[PDB]
């Protein structure tokens, strides 16, 4: 039997992973970080939007504080999020952006002087102060009054990933790819490792740790059209709800993108729409005023979406032998802005779309983007199963809730790699594990007769059918508009899908480097966070955030102020198990309200909601009568837990 | 209609001991705005399961799909049918790397040995407090780190370099740039001298031939051909 | 061998612990003696072109050559210096850049292989540089040794003897090619190698920099081949078979 | 470049999978040219010290290798002939050998080390086999030239014109010691190499072979040295400014 | 903490170690074998006399 030990495992080497694993590897723990590919290509990669964090550094986040990214996350999130785990990423998000900076970051910085900028509703010019000059930039992402997003010109995410690899390398961290997490080790509710298979040469491991974390990204190749890699396909995910223990946070709650490229799903930067893009239908009209009078084309990204696809229900979309879409019209912006503040998006159009976009119209269609549900943790980032952690998009952290803020989620990545790091690196130092060889050898064995097999399966079905049929009833029953006789359909077909997944039969026989094989494998397990999505979706009767339902449009604050908690405890059930950890609005900073985006008095008001808020604005009123700062009157409200090595607060410029 | 192309593909399989070298050709119908991505996942999910490679962001972002497309190192997913009058696509993986299997070979783990050779990360005696304002650095020389950091590690002009392809040990464009990209960024305080000890060698700087093939396929058209004078100016120069 | 020389060899360093300084100044070299002969080339084939100007016209300038306003008839003994500082160049010059060579069958292979996949210019050019460098290791020699032990048989009249009599066009028409395709291409790499002159536009400044190498070979070329045609034509007029021809152009200033 | 050369640079195998023989072909045929080489040396340094003889001894020599007995006078187009094939030779020669050169700073730095710190016989011969190698590609392609293209000036007269007229002695005193050093060093390690005499006694062989080696590189250079002075002696005698020394033999039988 | 785990742990690399290992190895178990000293170059090396065995 092979058996690899460390310390601290990491599954995924994206920023939320690699972050950790500096975390773990500073402090002497010996750590591995395992990937399916070099970490320095994983999704992270992609982020062109950029990173929120509330610096003030600049005119236009003059004021910016904790407090005001803080309500706009927890607003953001339509109440669905933990907000002590809010709090804790909102006071950390300044250091990471700073450490960041610190290990070659280049992030774009502030001249002094007048600059030609675009508000939407007095387009004037911005002057920046001379002492801002060289200070960390910030732009308009997300739809926050404050513009707090940072970015390294358009490669954020790049360089940020590769900051954090660098770290990693430097540290001596032991980065190990092609190789994939294909089931937990555990006994006794404790998670002691994760059975590993080597894709070049088929080999079955064994990596036993005093604790693992899981940071696999997103589950967005479930559905047919998304903007994420193609590694983005949730095994992570389950792998951890494959042990019956550890259970999976508002699965159903995902994000889609208004303006991906169709049908590639090659995102568009929503610097298009925010410089004056405008969309438009089949007949080349101008249709977003007709829904939104006065926000338009600039309204919540969340309502763009929605009307997009109500547009194309209503018979106005542009027919293609891929499907429906719309047009994305920048050419108005003129060729000469589009050549030196959308370079990038011109290269993508002409590389991928094959057209100009100073000249052309781009085809774009909403589609999946962000994964919002996840493994569920404590606030320390621990799973039910004790000795699993989680951090970055694959975790329900849930600082998110049901709406994630754009460029919150590279921001999150790092943030919880840095607390998450911290607490995963305690937990390392002070446990004691109990390495029984009769439980890695029955984990191994019973992996390594899995793969058998699978290779020796008589059976008929096609595995890249039962993919892609999978990806179609994801996309045209749990998107943007969802409702109960459809996702009651799309619930039976993939539990259908699911049971004849295994009865497939693969050409290629061999163990090693194998992409037939691997597809026999994760496709079975794709289909069970399918099925958490779905049947997650069916169940939630109510309107919150992203989801969406049309027989129940309304925000339920009474029966469902609360977060979906899936489990698969025995193996033999075909559908996940679902039950609900309640939302205790005693212990909320900010009580349930309108979210700020949508239809006014579309959620069903809860009495405890009047109650909290009436306790909250008499304890701001005496705390701020005695002349107390904001930062008692928070702990007055809500305490929240922070690493002793983060407790600090962040100067800004005009302290 | 879409016209059928031809696409040869090399196949080798060096874990099977009755692999042989060949290549393997396919008969695909071209359709609008075709890339090799569409093109190998059509042959992979139709005609053949057996055929290897390593595609992730589909949006040439990430330097993932690196391979030689009708002689020439390029970005798989970033290249498209219709640019090739002949309808003739041949497919090799990227030489000068490890070959793992048909068009899949190991560029991760040589440019993290490359990240580690050149000492790629920030040289600095101490750590900035992060809990109070960050150094000011001026906005023109964060736009010239930016533009050197802009490398995706695709392998492209590792592939390229005749020089590597000859001799291994050779640091290769990507190293060189990688040196420079620290050298420019007032947040490393390495001199001259300790660039030299990496890279002032045979197998560093001085082994560079100037064939400038990796200038001219780098896809994010990077500054390699003035960037890597500069450092071979610096380096001659030390002592 | 010295106690230093032993260390640096064994452990890969100098005793004070740093990498050698030696590949920088190898590199330093190969350059100059690189950029010197390509200059030193092109004045050449201007001097030696001066024969379509005229028999007269060469020959004032061949006696310049030979310190005419210092010594009687001017001593063709400085050609031979002259000659023998260009041999050891040459030599020094090869010694360097044949570092560069593939060195063996992976390396050839592998490399020509790779040259005719990628079809890039500047990648050929190289292949050019090495293969005419390689055949003046036997074409050059000849012409050097010549020059620096006859001096006194240069001019309109001898060096036209030895053109055609003595059969030295064959390998001067190779040579021209060759020497003219190594040198042209080499000072261009050179410009992009150690890039004087990138300034603000470095692929301007390439694109113009391939401009001009293309422009200088062939003027040269040509002008190499008028000149070529100028000695071979004269050559072929010397049928007298009781005049010294080789000897004629010194016998008359001694 | 065709299918199969991109299979194996690429897979670094034949298309049957088998390591590539061309690597044994290119041992063989340096092999063989370097034999080819050192025995064409042995017979030529015999046929060249005719001079010793007498003026009418290797004259008559001379006009053999033109085909006297086929040929009125012989025409000397023959040596021209024979010349452009050693020189063929010479060039595949040096072309496979130069292989086996230190090829960079460090190779050269430690070898060079190694060889004064070792005090091998057999690896200090080779490094001169390296040196006189590199040596020869510019004194032995001016000779090989003039051979193939002067072949009518080949004699005991015309010769010595050449060797003392034209200045070629220097170049001839450094090549005689360069390539008998070169061959007869050459010959030996070939022996050894390929082991064609070893035996039952391979110690006693190779002890042989080497005093062999010796005695057949004094003997030769010895021999070279007469030889030289004879065509030195009769050189310095030419003294009349009336006589065509140069085509002097060749004017006796056309 | 450096942790290396193999099935069977053979500590000498003379004879006995090696032919131990060999046995081990033989039928898939992992096993390392530590020594001193390349293995090779055990004491076992030194016997010239020679080894007994009734053939
Ligand atoms: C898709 C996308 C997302 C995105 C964005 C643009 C695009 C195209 N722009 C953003 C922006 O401007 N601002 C922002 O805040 N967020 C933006 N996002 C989303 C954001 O980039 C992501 O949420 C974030 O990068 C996620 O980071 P995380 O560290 O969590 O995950 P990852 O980078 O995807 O990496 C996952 C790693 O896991 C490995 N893996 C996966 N499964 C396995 C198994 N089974 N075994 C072993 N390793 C595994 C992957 O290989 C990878 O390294
Ligand atoms: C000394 C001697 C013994 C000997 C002999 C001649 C000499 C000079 N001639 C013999 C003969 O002709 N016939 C015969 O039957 N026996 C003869 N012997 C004795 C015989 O050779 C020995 O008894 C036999 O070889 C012992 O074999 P064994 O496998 O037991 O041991 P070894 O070869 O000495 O190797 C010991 C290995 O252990 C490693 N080592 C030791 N300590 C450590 C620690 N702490 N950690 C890790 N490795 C360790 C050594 O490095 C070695 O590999
Ligand atoms: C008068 C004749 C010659 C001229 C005008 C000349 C000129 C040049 C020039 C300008 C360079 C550029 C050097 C550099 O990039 O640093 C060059 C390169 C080179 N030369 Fe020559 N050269 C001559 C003869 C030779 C000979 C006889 C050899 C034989 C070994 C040779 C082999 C090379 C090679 C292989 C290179 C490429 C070096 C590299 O890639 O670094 N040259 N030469
Ligand atoms: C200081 C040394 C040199 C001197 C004095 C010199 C002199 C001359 C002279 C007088 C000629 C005319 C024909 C003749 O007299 O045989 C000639 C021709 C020629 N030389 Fe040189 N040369 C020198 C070095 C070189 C070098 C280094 C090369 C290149 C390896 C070279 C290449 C040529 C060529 C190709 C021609 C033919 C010109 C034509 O036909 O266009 N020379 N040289
Ligand atoms: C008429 C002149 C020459 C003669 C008589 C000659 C003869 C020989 C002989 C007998 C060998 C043995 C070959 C073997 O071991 O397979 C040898 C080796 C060698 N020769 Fe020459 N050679 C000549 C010119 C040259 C030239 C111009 C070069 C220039 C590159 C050269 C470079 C070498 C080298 C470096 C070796 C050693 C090869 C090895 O170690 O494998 N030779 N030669
Ligand atoms: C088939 C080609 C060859 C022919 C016909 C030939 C002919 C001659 C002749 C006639 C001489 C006398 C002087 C003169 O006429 O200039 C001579 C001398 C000489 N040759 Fe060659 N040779 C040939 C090849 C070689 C080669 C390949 C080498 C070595 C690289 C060589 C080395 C010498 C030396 C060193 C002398 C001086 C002899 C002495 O002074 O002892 N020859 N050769
Ligand atoms: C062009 C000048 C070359 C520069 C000198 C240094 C590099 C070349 C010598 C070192 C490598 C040895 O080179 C080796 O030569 C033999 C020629 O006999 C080549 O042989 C191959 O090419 C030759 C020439 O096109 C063909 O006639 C032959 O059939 C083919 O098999 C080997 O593929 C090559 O690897
Ligand atoms: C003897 C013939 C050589 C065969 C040709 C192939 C091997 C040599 C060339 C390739 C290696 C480059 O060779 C490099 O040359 C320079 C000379 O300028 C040497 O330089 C060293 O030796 C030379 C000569 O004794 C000294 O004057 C010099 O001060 C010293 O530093 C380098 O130590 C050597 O490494
Ligand atoms: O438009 C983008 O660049 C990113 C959007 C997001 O992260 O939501
Ligand atoms: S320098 Fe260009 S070609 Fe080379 S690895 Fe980086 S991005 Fe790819
Ligand atoms: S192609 Fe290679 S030789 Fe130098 S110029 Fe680029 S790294
Ligand atoms: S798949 Fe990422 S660059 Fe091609
Ligand atoms: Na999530």
């Amino acid at each position: 039997m092979k058996v690899q030990y460390c310390d601290s495992l990491v599954i995924g080497g994206g920023l939320a992973g690699l972050r950790a694993a500096v975390a773990t590897q500073q402090k002497g723990l010996s750590t591995i970080v395992l990937s399916l590919i070099p970490v320095k290509r994983s999704h992270s990669a992609a982020a062109q939007g950029g990173m929120q964090a509330s610096l003030g550094n600049s005119k236009m986040s003059d004021g910016d504080n904790e407090d005001l990214h803080f309500m706009d996350t927890v607003k953001g999130s339509d109440w669905g999020c933990d907000q002590k785990v809010a709090r804790m990423f909102v006071n950390t998000a300044p250091k990471a952006i700073r450490e960041l900076a610190a290990w070659g970051v280049p992030w774009t910085r502030i001249h002094k002087g007048d600059r030609m900028a675009i508000i939407n509703a007095q387009k004037t010019t911005i002057t920046e102060e001379d002492f801002r000059h060289g200070l960390i930039h910030s732009r308009d992402f997300g739809g926050t009054k404050k513009w707090r997003t940072c970015y390294t010109a358009d490669a954020t995410g790049h360089t940020m990933l590769f900051a954090v690899a660098n770290e990693c390398l430097k540290l001596g961290v032991s980065i190990q790819d092609r190789k994939e997490a294909i089931a937990l080790i555990h006994q006794d509710g404790k998670c002691y490792g994760a059975v590993v298979r080597d894709l070049v040469t088929g080999d079955i491991i064994a990596y036993v740790a005093k604790g693992t974390l899981i940071a696999t990204g997103g589950y967005g190749r479930i559905y047919k059209n998304t903007t994420n890699a193609v590694v983005c396909e949730g095994t992570g995910t389950a792998i951890a709800l494959e042990t019956g223990i550890a259970q999976l946070g508002n699965m159903e709650a995902v994000q889609f993108h208004p303006t991906p490229l169709f049908p590639s799903g090659i995102l568009l930067t929503e610097g298009c729409r925010g410089d004056g893009g405008i969309l438009r239908d089949v007949d080349g009209h101008r249709f977003m005023p007709d829904y939104e009078p006065e926000k338009k084309e600039l309204a919540s990204r969340d309502v763009v979406s929605r009307r997009m696809i109500e547009h194309i229900r209503k018979g106005k979309g542009v027919q293609s032998p891929y499907g429906q879409h719309l047009w994305l019209d920048i050419s108005i912006l003129g060729r000469k802005h589009i050549e030196t503040n959308l370079r990038d998006v011109q290269e993508i159009c002409e590389y991928f779309a094959g057209i100009d976009p100073a000249e052309k119209w781009a085809p774009v269609l909403p589609m999946q983007h962000y994964s919002m549900g996840g493994i569920r943790t404590d606030y320390r980032g621990e799973a039910k199963l004790k000795g699993l952690f989680s951090a970055g998009e694959a975790a329900c952290w849930d600082m998110h809730g049901f709406n994630r803020l754009g460029g919150n989620s590279v921001s999150e990545a790092v943030v919880a790699g840095m607390i998450v790091g911290e607490y995963f690196a305690e937990h390392c130092a002070n446990t004691q594990v109990d390495l029984e060889t009769k439980t890695l050898e029955k984990f191994v064995k019973g992996q390594e007769a899995y793969m058998k097999s699978l290779v020796e399966s008589k059976g008929t079905e096609d595995v890249f059918k039962i993919k892609n049929r999978m990806k179609d009833v994801m996309d045209d029953n749990v998107g943007i508009f969802r409702d109960g006789p459809h996702l009651e359909k799309a619930v039976k077909e993939l539990e259908e899908l699911y049971k004849k997944s295994k009865n497939v039969g693969i050409k290629n026989k061999r163990l090693h480097a194998n992409p037939e094989l691997e597809e026999a494998y994760r496709v079975p397990m794709m289909l069970k966070v399918a099925l958490c999505v779905a049947k997650g979706a069916l169940d939630r009767t109510e309107s919150r955030g992203a989801h969406n339902r049309e027989d129940y449009p309304k925000r339920d604050d009474i029966n469902w102020l609360n977060r979906t908690l899936a489990s698969w405890p025995n193996p033999e059930q075909t559908l996940p198990t679902l039950e609900y950890e309640a939302l205790d609005v005693n212990e909320m900073e900010i009580a349930p309200g309108y979210r700020g985006y949508g239809a006014k008095g579309n959620y069903i008001e809860n009495p405890l909601s009047v109650k909290r808020q009436e306790e909250i604005d008499k304890i701001q009123s005496e705390l701020e009568a005695a002349g107390k700062d904001r930062h008692a009157i928070q702990e007055a409200l809500m305490p929240y837990e922070l690493p002793a090595k983060y407790k600090a607060r962040n100067e800004r410029l005009g302290d | 209609m879409g016209r059928m192309l031809t696409i040869r593909v090399f196949k080798y399989d060096p874990q099977s001991a009755v692999s042989k070298p060949h290549f393997q050709e396919y008969k695909i119908e071209e359709a609008p705005s075709m890339t090799i991505f569409i093109v190998l996942n059509m042959i992979r999910e139709t005609y053949d399961p057996d055929l290897n490679f390593d595609f992730v962001c589909r949006a040439g972002i990430c330097g993932s799909c690196g391979m030689m497309i009708n002689g020439r190192p390029s970005l798989a997913c970033r290249t498209l049918t219709k640019d090739f009058e002949d309808g003739v696509i041949t497919l090799l993986p990227l030489p000068a790397f490890k070959l793992i299997k048909d068009l899949s070979v190991d560029t991760g783990n040589w440019f993290n040995g490359m990240s580690q050779r050149v000492e790629s990360w920030i040289h600095a005696q101490k750590e900035h407090d992060i809990s109070k304002l960050e150094e000011r650095i001026e906005p023109e020389v964060a736009q010239e780190v930016f533009e050197l950091d802009r490398c995706i590690e695709c392998g492209c002009c590792i592939a390229a370099c005749g020089t590597k392809i000859m001799r291994e040990d050779f640091v290769g464009a990507a190293g060189l740039n990688r040196v420079v990209r620290f050298m420019i960024d007032p947040h490393d305080e390495r001199t001259d001298e300790d660039y030299y000890e990496l890279i002032g060698d045979d197998d560093g700087v001085f082994g560079c031939m100037t064939l400038l093939a990796c200038h001219d396929v780098c896809p994010k058209n990077l500054p390699l051909q003035s960037k890597i004078a500069y450092l071979r100016r610096k380096m001659v120069s030390v002592n | 061998m010295t106690n230093e020389s032993i260390l640096e060899s064994y452990s890969g360093v100098t005793p004070e612990r740093k990498k050698s300084r030696m590949p920088a100044k190898l590199d330093w070299w190969q350059s100059a003696t690189g950029l010197f002969l390509g200059l030193f080339m092109i004045g050449h084939m201007f001097f030696v072109s001066t024969i379509l100007l005229g028999d007269n016209v060469m020959l004032w300038v061949t006696k310049k050559f030979e310190l005419d306003f210092i010594f009687e008839g001017g001593k063709p003994i400085v050609v031979s210096f002259l000659a023998a500082f260009v041999f050891a160049v040459f030599i020094a010059h090869a010694f360097l850049a044949m570092r560069k060579f593939p060195i063996n069958y992976r390396q050839y292979l592998t490399f020509k292989t790779h040259k005719d996949l990628m079809r890039h210019g500047d990648t050929t050019l190289w292949w050019i540089q090495a293969m005419t460098g390689f055949a003046m290791f036997f074409l050059g020699s000849v012409h050097l040794y010549i020059m620096m032990t006859q001096p006194q048989t240069i001019g309109p009249v001898s060096s036209s003897f030895r053109m055609v009599s003595e059969w030295m066009w064959p390998l001067y028409l190779v040579l021209l090619f060759a020497v003219e395709l190594h040198g042209s291409v080499g000072l261009y790499r050179l410009a992009v190698k150690w890039g004087w002159f990138d300034g603000e536009t470095p692929d301007k400044t390439r694109a113009n920099l391939k401009k001009l190498k293309t422009l200088m070979s062939a003027f040269l070329i040509v002008l190499g081949l008028l000149t070529f045609g100028a000695y071979v034509k004269k050559g072929l007029e010397q049928t007298d078979p009781n005049i010294d021809y080789k000897y004629f152009d010194y016998k008359r200033t001694h």
